[PDB]
RNA sequence: UUGAGCCUUGAUGUGUAGGAUAGGUGGGAGGCUUUGAAGUGUGGACGCCAGUCUGCAUGGAGCCGACCUUGAAAUACCACCCUUUAAUGUUUGAUGUUCUAACGUUGACCCGUAAUCCGGGUUGCGGACAGUGUCUGGUGGGUAGUUUGACUGGGGCGGUC
RNA sequence: GUUUAUUAAAAACACAGCACUGUGCAAACACGAAAGUGGACGUAUACGGUGUGACGCCUGCCCGGUGCCGGAAGGUUAAU
């Protein structure tokens, strides 16, 4: 037969393709442990609904855990009003919901585990970086000055 | 294909022919000649001769493994049973250890009877 | 290629040392390995021969100038019988057999013609072209193709050359094109 | 039996085989049974070897 | 009795015709054979006495459709 | 990955007048190898132990052709390759190896059940074999239906048609 | 011992014994389209088939033919 597969499956499958099998190996395995089904037509298109879906729409959807980080760069810079010591070094220290806390509560909405302050992260004042992350490839820089005030 | 260097030469010294087998250490057949293999048929193989010339087919065929040095293994009467290694020194052969193996059974077989000639 | 890349002799010094051997059935029943009368080839190819053909004592004045260099004599019959190492062809037909001047005992060369009013004709163009090939040992064709000189200009053979497939033995698949030497080796298809 | 002999020498040098197999038990064992004529046998060997 | 409870095949008869066009009565079964089907909407297996063409008809129709045929004339399975 | 279809990358031959182990005919009067050779020395090795070959190598700078014979002349070079072999394939079955999940279980157990049936379940053992359906070759007096002539100084034999 | 109830009681059949030969058990085999069952609640010192016929002394030669058994390379050879 031909049927279409469920999950990715050995030397044949994919996740959702349209393979063609023995019958012996259809009926007695696959579909049984509904790993694959019978291409019926009424399921091919069941399965051309499902090829415009999920990938061509939620993937532009990615595109905006994504561009959130196009407002990662166009204000680059937040303060922390910590203080300095006996040499403008940080009498405060700020680190991932002290720099997700502290660009949420603005107009830059970031999930709190989606601040990369390496540790520096942190131990004196003045300006510094991070590491912003939405997506798994694409996070982005800003520049974080702790303001000792 | 394959090769050796260190082996041993067995030959089968047996009145009406003399049989000669080259192998390795761990006897598995590297090449063989035999007395009637050659020529001679009757009296003819069943000669120190005739085991000569086996003797060294036999060389034209297992230095096909470039073998150096080999120990020799002499079992039965019958000529062929050292003018085999005569022509196998000669071949172009360091060889290492002599020994003679005919089997003696401590009388075991009842050996055939007559030969009332 | 579809035809033959004809760019196939891109050394010696002037490849023109190729050959028609192609391909022809078996001998399953009765078939035989023949050639007409001087295959010429639809292609100048640029051959000058010394094309010796058994006329007579007017065919020299006329008789040699047709694509060739000569004709033997009429006290040349067996006045260039005395040696081996000293003596295309002909043999002139209608009611004339040429045993009394190429018989008994290793060569081949049968065409030439036969007129019986002419020794160089109004119209006849086609004899110094191209070689033969009867048979031989595991088929026939045996001979000359194109040169260093043409292109796929010398493909005028590609398709009136290969095209000579006359009837196939029984039980055989004849059809196969090759040629080439003095530089590599090979052949396309049929 | 057996011979080593090691380095400077192509000579065979196995004269240990005239002392014990070959035409020996060799001889012996390769024919007509014997039984008891054996008996007879040695009773030359020592008819003989009396002097 | 050898019946394929799908497609109803049973055995019919007919003729041994020989070389010299001699009848006799014979018969032809169907190639029946029991088989487990794994009924994923009744987490049992269900096994019917078919034919090969009587499993190709359930690899096709599917086993839910016709053991609802079998079902829809009391046909209990 | 074993026995067959077949196709690129290669071998190869003691009939006489003879420098000498001529496959049949064909291109053929100069290619080439310093992209580093003739044969000395051992390597795989076909074997009529008569001789051939090269990845490699020690090598290190020319050999020859119509030459005079022979029914057929160049190991000068090239191939379509026959005497018959040999090295990957392509898939394809094929012999093959497992697997288990169809299928067998006339092992064990559980329940319906106070049941040597049957069904379901669990397990163990097998396993795509076995078995069965259709088709098919062989075998098949086991069964079956028949045939096994007429003339004839009765019939049969013989003979005849 | 058996047998032709009703023209044959026998030298015929059986018989212990013997030999071949099949059968590893879901046995061979047999009754059964089949399920099921005999064989057997047995298991090769067993079970089936075949012949011979206590016992004593013995049972030679032949494998071309016909049967059967084994064989695998060739040849021939079905559906496909
Ligand atoms: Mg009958
Ligand atoms: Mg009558
Ligand atoms: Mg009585
Ligand atoms: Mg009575
Ligand atoms: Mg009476
Ligand atoms: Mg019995
Ligand atoms: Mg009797
Ligand atoms: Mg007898």
């Amino acid at each position: 037969m031909q049927v279409i597969l469920l999950d990715k499956v050995a030397n044949l499958g994919s996740l959702g393709d349209q393979v063609n099998v023995k019958a012996g190996y259809a009926r007695n395995f696959l579909v049984p442990q509904g790993k694959a089904v019978p291409a019926t037509k009424k399921n091919i298109e069941f399965f051309e609904a499902r090829r415009a879906e999920l990938e061509a729409k939620l993937a532009e959807v990615l595109a905006a855990a994504n561009a959130r980080a196009e407002k990662i760069n166009a204000l680059e810079t937040v303060t922390i009003a910590s203080k300095a010591g006996d040499e403008g070094k940080l009498f405060g220290s700020i680190g991932t919901r002290d720099i997700a806390d502290a660009v949420t509560a603005a107009g830059v909405e970031v999930a709190k585990s989606e601040v990369r302050l390496p540790n520096g992260v942190l131990r004196t004042t003045g300006e510094h970086e991070v590491s912003f992350q939405v997506h798994s490839e694409v996070f982005a820089k800003v520049i974080v000055n702790v303001v000792a005030e | 294909r394959k090769q050796v260097s260190d082996g041993v030469a067995h030959i089968h010294a047996s009145f009406n022919n003399t049989i000669v087998t080259i192998t390795d250490r761990q006897g598995n057949a590297l090449g063989w000649a035999t007395a009637g293999g050659s020529g001679f048929r009757g009296s003819r193989k069943s000669t120190p001769f005739a085991a000569q010339v086996a003797a060294e087919r036999c060389a034209d065929a297992v230095k096909e493994y470039g073998i150096k040095n080999l120990e020799v293994m002499v079992k039965g009467p019958g000529p062929g049973r050292e003018s085999t290694i005569r022509a196998l020194n000669a071949a172009g052969f360091r060889i290492t250890n002599i020994t003679d193996v005919t089997p003696i059974p401590h009388n075991g077989c009842r050996p055939p009877k007559k030969r009332r000639v | 290629k579809v035809y033959t890349i004809d760019e196939a002799a891109r050394t010696a010094k002037f490849d023109e040392t190729v050959e028609v051997h192609a391909k022809l059935g078996i001998d399953p029943r009765r078939s035989d390995q023949n050639v007409r009368g001087t295959v010429s080839l639809p292609h100048g190819l640029g051959k000058q021969v010394r094309v010796l053909a058994i006329a007579k004592g007017e065919k020299i004045k006329e008789a040699e100038e047709a694509g060739a260099d000569y004709v033997g004599g009429e006290e040349i019959i067996q006045k260039i019988l005395d040696g081996w190492m000293d003596f295309v062809m002909g043999a002139v037909g209608s009611k004339l057999g040429r045993i009394l001047g190429p018989r008994g005992l290793n060569p081949k060369a049968g065409t030439v013609g036969f007129n019986i009013g002419e020794i160089i004709r109004e119209i006849k163009a086609g004899r110094i072209e191209f070689r033969n090939d009867k048979t031989g040992a595991i088929h026939a064709p045996v001979g000359k193709a194109s040169f260093p000189p043409e292109k796929l200009a010398d493909n005028i053979r590609a398709f009136i050359r290969a095209l000579e497939a006359h009837k196939p033995e029984g039980a055989k698949g004849t059809f196969l094109r090759s040629v080439y030497v003095t530089t590599t080796m090979g052949p396309s298809v049929r | 039996i057996k011979v080593r002999e090691n380095e400077p020498f192509d000579v065979a040098l196995r004269r240990f085989k005239r002392s014990c197999e070959k035409a020996g038990v060799l001889a012996e064992v390769r024919r007509r049974e014997f039984y008891e004529k054996p008996t007879t046998e040695r009773k030359r060997a020592k008819a003989s070897a009396v002097k | 009795s050898r019946v394929c409870q799908v497609t109803g095949k049973r055995p019919v008869t007919g003729n041994n015709r020989s070389h010299a066009l001699n009848a006799t009565k014979r018969r032809f079964l169907p190639n029946l054979h029991s088989h487990r089907f794994w009924v994923e909407s009744e987490k049992r297996f269900v096994t019917l006495r078919v034919s090969a063409k009587g499993m190709r008809v359930i690899d096709k129709k599917g086993i839910d459709t016709v053991l609802a045929e079998l079902r829809a004339r009391g046909e209990k399975y």
